[PDB]
């Protein structure tokens, strides 16, 4: 099998930024080597082929070059729609191998979640459970701490967390904390809160609500 | 322009055949190859098939899990894979190209092995500028999809991936942010639809 060995693994850069990504064959594989771009929730899109030559419709800020076993993906002005993850292929000698990728994150101004708190549809207390759901919306970086809180003890152990990718267009994420407890453990206690720490915040800020109004 | 078969949860040891085929033309005249997507996101070439020469070309790595096979006939391509593991859940695509035209993916099939049985979401409001949304409960197996008025509310729109519960059952919620004028304005319907449990269901997220 031929190896190609991508890299970096991952790197963070600026809007109008020029960043290249690099693979290592195993074998001279010729120019035989494809660069492919793929964006969250899509399959891989090709750019390249033969190394140095653009598929139609794609931006010349991109291209490709080098041959032998060194190769070269170059992106000129990095755009946040940009944001994804590249893969280079080899195809000179079957079997085909991908290289094991590059993420790409974009590098933006720091950015404040916004908190919204949500209680437990009246629905599906009625089933057992409730859940109670805490959103920090739009924010930058991705590191964030949320604290859940009931009636002023703080929480660990029933609550999940999710983040999406990089947004195309604004460079932000958004997060989701979600508390999980039984119908009877909902309806021992009366204040729900979430409080979010985040660097774009001066202090944290909490949002919450009192059960049944 | 292509189309794949439905996602799929397919019972360890057991088998599965997986179908593409394009909308406006053939496929099979031009060049089809299939690609798995596994740990993560990492590619792996399957094999593929030629249309002017007899013979698919496989990757040892699957040379007896999968068989490739086309039905000029119908424009319908194939790949079976048998004996299912664990290890062959994945997100499996089927890509066409020829020369140095256009190298074009389909959608992507999602595949679990797993004894498990299927399980529809339970889909709940999350109720409210402002933020609403809808909360996908209980669901098996990946994926689901969710989308805000039919697909006429695209802006602000975030849907979180899924997260696996200690239960084994799937969750995730889909947000939305609107002015909180329109709140008394426009009426907010989620759509959830889980292909693997024939569930579909519309959410009416109103203020509570
Ligand atoms: C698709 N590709 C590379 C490639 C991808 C898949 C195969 C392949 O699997 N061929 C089997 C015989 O038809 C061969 C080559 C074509 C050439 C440009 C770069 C992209």
């Amino acid at each position: 099998e031929l190896v190609m060995t991508q890299s970096p693994k991952f790197m963070s850069t600026s809007v109008g930024d020029r960043v290249s990504v690099t693979c290592k064959a195993s074998q001279n594989v010729g120019t035989h080597v494809a660069w492919y771009q793929q964006k969250p929730g899509q399959s891989p899109k090709t750019l390249i082929y033969s190394a140095s030559y653009r598929y139609s419709g794609v931006p010349d800020r991109f291209t490709g070059s080098g041959s032998g076993t060194d190769f070269t993906l170059t992106i000129r002005d990095v755009q946040s729609e940009d944001a994804a993850e590249y893969f280079c292929q080899q195809y000179n000698l079957f079997p085909v191998t991908f290289g094991g990728g590059t993420k790409l994150e974009i590098k933006r101004t720091v950015a404040a979640p916004s908190v919204f708190i949500f209680p437990p549809s009246d629905e599906q207390l009625k089933s057992g459970t409730a859940s109670v759901v805490c959103l920090l919306n739009n924010f930058y970086p991705r590191e964030a701490a949320v604290a859940w809180k009931v009636d002023n003890a703080l929480q660990s152990g029933n609550s999940q967390e999710s983040v999406t990718e990089q947004d195309s267009a604004d460079s932000t994420y958004s997060l989701s904390s979600t508390l999980t407890l039984s119908k009877a453990d909902y309806e021992k206690h009366k204040v729900y809160a979430c409080e979010v720490t985040h660097q774009g915040l001066s202090s944290p800020v909490t949002k919450s609500f009192n059960r049944g109004e | 322009q292509l189309l794949e078969s439905g996602p799929e949860l397919v019972e360890p040891g057991a088998s599965v055949k997986v179908s593409c085929k394009a909308s406006a033309y053939s496929i099979t005249d031009f060049n089809i190859y299939w690609v798995k997507q596994s740990h993560g996101k990492n590619l792996e070439w399957i094999g593929g098939i030629d249309p002017h020469n007899g013979g698919p070309v496989y990757n040892q790595k699957f040379n007896g899990k999968a068989t490739l096979t086309v039905d000029k006939s119908s424009s319908t391509a194939f790949m079976h894979l048998n004996s299912l593991t664990s290890e062959d859940s994945a997100v499996y695509y089927c890509a066409i190209f020829y020369g140095n035209f256009f190298d074009y993916w389909g959608p992507g099939t999602t595949v679990t092995v797993s004894s498990a049985s299927t399980k529809g979401p339970s889909v709940f409001p999350l109720a409210p500028t402002a933020a609403l949304g809808c909360l996908v409960k209980d669901y098996f197996p990946e994926p689901v999809t969710v989308s805000w008025n039919s697909g006429a509310l695209t802006s602000g729109v975030h849907t979180f991936p899924a997260v696996l519960q200690s239960s084994g059952l799937y969750s995730l919620s889909s947000v939305v942010t609107v002015p909180s004028s329109s709140l008394g304005t426009q009426t907010y319907i989620c759509n959830v639809n889980h292909k693997p449990s024939n569930t579909k269901v519309d959410k009416k997220v109103e203020p509570k």
